[PDB]
RNA sequence: AAAUAACGAAGAGUUUGAUCCUGGCUUAGAACUAACGCUGGCAGUGCGUCUUAAGCAUGCAAGUCAAACGGGAUGUAGCAAUACAUUCAGUGGCGAACGGGUGAGUAACGCGUGGAUGAUCUACCUAUGAGAUGGGGAUAACUAUUAGAAAUAGUAGCUAAUACCGAAUAAGGUCAGUUAAUUUGUUAAUUGAUGAAAGGAAGCCUUUAAAGCUUCGCUUGUAGAUGAGUCUGCGUCUUAUUAGCUAGUUGGUAGGGUAAAUGCCUACCAAGGCAAUGAUAAGUAACCGGCCUGAGAGGGUGAACGGUCACACUGGAACUGAGAUACGGUCCAGACUCCUACGGGAGGCAGCAGCUAAGAAUCUUCCGCAAUGGGCGAAAGCCUGACGGAGCGACACUGCGUGAAUGAAGAAGGUCGAAAGAUUGUAAAAUUCUUUUAUAAAUGAGGAAUAAGCUUUGUAGGAAAUGACAAAGUGAUGACGUUAAUUUAUGAAUAAGCCCCGGCUAAUUACGUGCCAGCAGCCGCGGUAAUACGUAAGGGGCGAGCGUUGUUCGGGAUUAUUGGGCGUAAAGGGUGAGUAGGCGGAUAUAUAAGUCUAUGCAUAAAAUACCACAGCUCAACUGUGGACCUAUGUUGGAAACUAU
RNA sequence: GGAGGAAGGUAUUUAAGGUAUGUUUAGUGAGGGGGGUGAAGUCGUAACAAGGUAGCCGUACUGGAAAGUGCGGCUGGAUC
């Protein structure tokens, strides 16, 4: 059918937006698979750096609502509590 | 949602009438009535406005938004009402 | 904590783990005739300290879902079969 | 109202009283009594219960000359009420406009008022009215239009109806102002009797 | 004699030579989103693909912001820049998840109703605590170029922003420890870790910048309101000639994921879970407020309107986003249609109209955003096939007219007769009167509020104007529309049909036909004198309608709780013992599930349904109040009866 | 060098498609079976009277056909 401008930027838009969205992501999972490797091996001292670095990166995503500010506390919960063990 | 104070029409073809009614911005425009707050009749002669003054306030305060024929309809109230 | 309803009950099995299944009886009108019917209804419960066993009347209330079918936890023992 | 084919001679031959009150009908009952028709003189079989109903039912009806089916709507907003519902029928029938004007004797017959009251001569309550169904409240008045025509046009119809009729005592009639006043609802008392209103009732109890 | 309450329940035909009873069938009524046949004037309101969730030409239905930003083009000022204004696309903001349509699927927490959410989310709105300090890198657009018929994808160079990404401190943020409460993941305090940001227009004047200031905005935080997710008690079709079903199936321990609980998902550990108190299966169906019917109880039903749910060619999937597993967004597969330069692409009217096919059966390829509602914007303003209206269809509902008043022992004809006369029939004719409607003209309310802008007052603010708010006045604007209604002008002028007449069932005679032709809902009529066939004359019913057919209820007490039976009419099991279930002596106490009451208190959205009072000339229709039931939850009582 | 960022590869889940086996349901099918209406046609006269062998119920056998007979049961059986 007759092809809207609103549609067809909003698709341009869609993509940009997703590019960005799933970087970020990326970063997350990848960030928080190096912190909890380290964790198992038992570097207390800089799985503390490390955490300090994952917590900074996870709520800076909330902040920018990549993410759910939920989804970053949940992390960061679990991921302490292992730290705390 | 955006919390509307609007008029909600009923009547026949040629002779509406409104209520003045609280209901949501993108609810249709005889949907739901979240609460009533009085009636608007223009096409009578007499006892054109009725509405429930302290309600209205309330829901003011609250936090509803005023179209501009209901706004004037209180601006109208409120000087028949003081005449 | 308010009006989470109660229900009060016959335990029918206990072969679960950490479960029981209470039989509970509603009365219930009849639309037409008006004479009242039993109805038994079978419904899980959660059962954390094994407390109950099968014959005795206990009660139970509503909670979040634990399991598929698992949406009640036991509050009190009422009548316990000797 | 293509009330020409419905000569009203035969039906006030038919039920053998004058439901119209003309003395061209109180002739024709004196001339020919019997039924229309060939067969008018031939002996008639006894008519059933449902023919009573029907008589009375078409009594009421031509004499208000009312559609059947306003009749019908007449009775259910009659039953509706408390009381004597024959009461409350032949109250709402009767207080017609054109039976209004009927009774106050600006009109010869109920029909003459129908087109009266139709060709927007009457005025109700200060405004002008044109139609004959309007049903009438406690406290409300008739005038006449601004017209001289239809002026002396009244008056020579009440100057004639005077003598024949009488003139009921729930209307104030003003022949001066040429103003009708209705005071209150008629009782059945005070109402012409020329059918039985509860065979009628009964009649449109079946109709349920 | 009386009092009060009740505001409401009609039958008939038909088994027999005849009778009573049982019993089925039929019938008078009220309805429908109806169709068909004959006929057909108008107005108002409402309704109008029930079938093929079949295929679709065409037009339109979602855009807006230039006061977010860099540019291109144009006009003017200009030498050029740059300004002023217009315009175009791009980046970006918001909307597109609303409004609208349909009922295919779904016997299910889907829906109705009352709750749970210490397992939840919530842009825009209102109030309010704090703030907004400084940098960096790209990128479209643009200029070229590659592949290409086009769709389009790429490539190289340059540029900005409320676009993008770090950095400094954080106010009630998040997470973790500690303590204090609360006792599912709630709140408060402390420590540690760690989380930010945007400025654009306008006025002011030290020349100005600066500096503070107005409005719209931005970051962080809470509260309220609104909506949504999830869970739950109860109600929610037919067939038991569907008897076993389920193996992520049941539960547990961890983990995946979600705003969030859960086999929602995965890996292991057990074999459990459901079921004659109906599991599972098959068939049918969106649900509810309601509609029809009925005295009521019930029965049937889910048109329009309103709420929820599901779907948008068939079947999946994720992205953006506060919000979508997205009707006119994207990707893939399949069928179908169309364009190709043969490498490949384009499309989804169950949006508003309209076309084809199907069907007994349903509309204009219309006007306008004036009012209401919604989106964007500071505003002007733009968009709105939502909605306001118009046209079409007797489809339903409601009202009006087609004349009115005099007028003969009584015109002609028609019909029945013995050819006295009856009947059509005061009907017509004739005379008189009137003009709703018809035509013409004039007059002409109301739907309308004002918006921007302008004038003025007052308040917060401040050094002050601009501006914001409160109030007053001024201030363009009606598609409908030749509006509703009103006043004159001409004149009976423009206007009725349909069904039936044996009983049921209101209404009879005459000809033609002769068990032929035909009628019929039932009983049944027609064989040479048919009130039943066909045509005329009369009569009855209703009326711009009248009949027929289809479907529902009522009459049917013919599924009987209100309110039926089982010796012989259909109906007592061949008999007994007993499980579940139902029911059960007298009496005391306690509980208060049932029951009753204060018709407490709430909830049962609105409309509809009932009673009054109002506005459309009335009515239909429309609006404002007032209630009657009975349904759930809850508070305090009564205790006889059932129950414990 | 993080960023494994982004393409690419691999793996799980999955629509469509294919294969196999059972299962529900709607048409059709030579021929066969009984049922109804039209037949008032053919054969016989079983039942209704004591129906001319009283009738009927359950079961078994037999016969063109209605039916016949054995066993037990019933009166809902004339007559005396």
């Amino acid at each position: 059918m007759r092809k809207n401008a609103s549609a067809l930027k909003r698709s341009r838009q869609n993509l940009k937006r997703k590019i960005r969205n799933v970087s970020v992501k990326s970063e997350l999972k990848t960030i928080e698979k190096r912190c909890i490797n380290m964790i198992k091996a038992g570097k207390k001292d800089e799985a503390i750096e490390f955490f300090k670095f994952v917590a900074k990166k996870l709520d800076t995503a909330a902040r920018k609502r990549i993410i759910h500010k939920n989804k970053a506390a949940r992390k960061k919960s679990r991921l302490n509590v292992l730290l705390l063990k | 949602m955006s919390v509307k104070i609007r008029l909600k029409r009923m009547g026949a073809k040629k002779r509406p009438y409104y209520r003045v009614v609280v209901m949501n911005s993108t609810s249709p425009r005889d949907g739901r009535a979240i609460e009533e707050l009085g009636y608007y009749h223009p096409v009578e002669k007499q006892n054109q406005i009725k509405i429930k003054e302290d309600r209205m306030k309330d829901w003011i305060s609250k936090g509803a938004i005023l179209s501009d024929t209901v706004k004037m309809l209180l601006n109208k109230n409120n000087l028949n009402a003081k005449s | 904590r308010e009006n989470k309803k109660e229900l009060i009950g016959k335990v029918v099995s206990d072969k679960m783990s950490k479960t029981i299944v209470v039989e509970i009886v509603q009365r219930k009108m009849h639309p037409i005739y008006h004479k009242y019917l039993k109805v038994s209804k079978k419904v899980k419960a959660h059962d954390e300290k094994e407390v109950s066993k099968v014959g005795d009347k206990v009660k139970i209330i509503e909670v979040r879902p634990i399991s598929k079918d698992k949406r009640w936890s036991l509050v009190e023992v009422l009548e316990k079969l000797k | 109202m293509n009330r020409k084919q419905i000569a009203k001679g035969k039906l006030v031959r038919r039920f053998g009283i004058n439901i119209f009150e003309q003395p061209k009908y109180d002739k024709i009952l004196k001339k020919k009594p019997h039924p229309p028709g060939m067969h008018g003189k031939a002996r008639k079989a006894k008519i059933t219960e449902y023919g009573k109903q029907l008589i009375e039912k078409q009594k009421i009806k031509f004499t208000y000359g009312v559609s059947e089916r306003q009749l019908t709507n007449t009775f259910k907003e009659a039953k509706k009420h408390h009381g004597v519902t024959g009461d409350n029928l032949l109250s709402i029938l009767e207080r017609r406009i054109d039976n209004v004007v009927y009774r106050a004797g600006f009109a010869i017959s109920r029909a003459h008022a129908r087109q009266i009251v139709s060709h927007g001569i009457i005025i109700l309550n200060g405004r002008r009215v044109t139609i004959p169904s309007i049903i009438l409240r406690a406290n409300d008045q008739i005038q006449i239009k601004e017209k001289d025509s239809l002026k002396k046009l009244i008056r020579s119809n009440i100057e004639k109806t005077s003598s024949l009729r009488n003139l009921p005592t729930w209307i104030e009639v003003n022949a001066d102002d040429l103003n009708i006043k209705v005071k209150h609802a008629p009782s059945r008392d005070e109402i012409p009797t020329l059918a039985n209103e509860q065979m009628v009732v009964e009649y449109y109890s079946k109709r349920a």
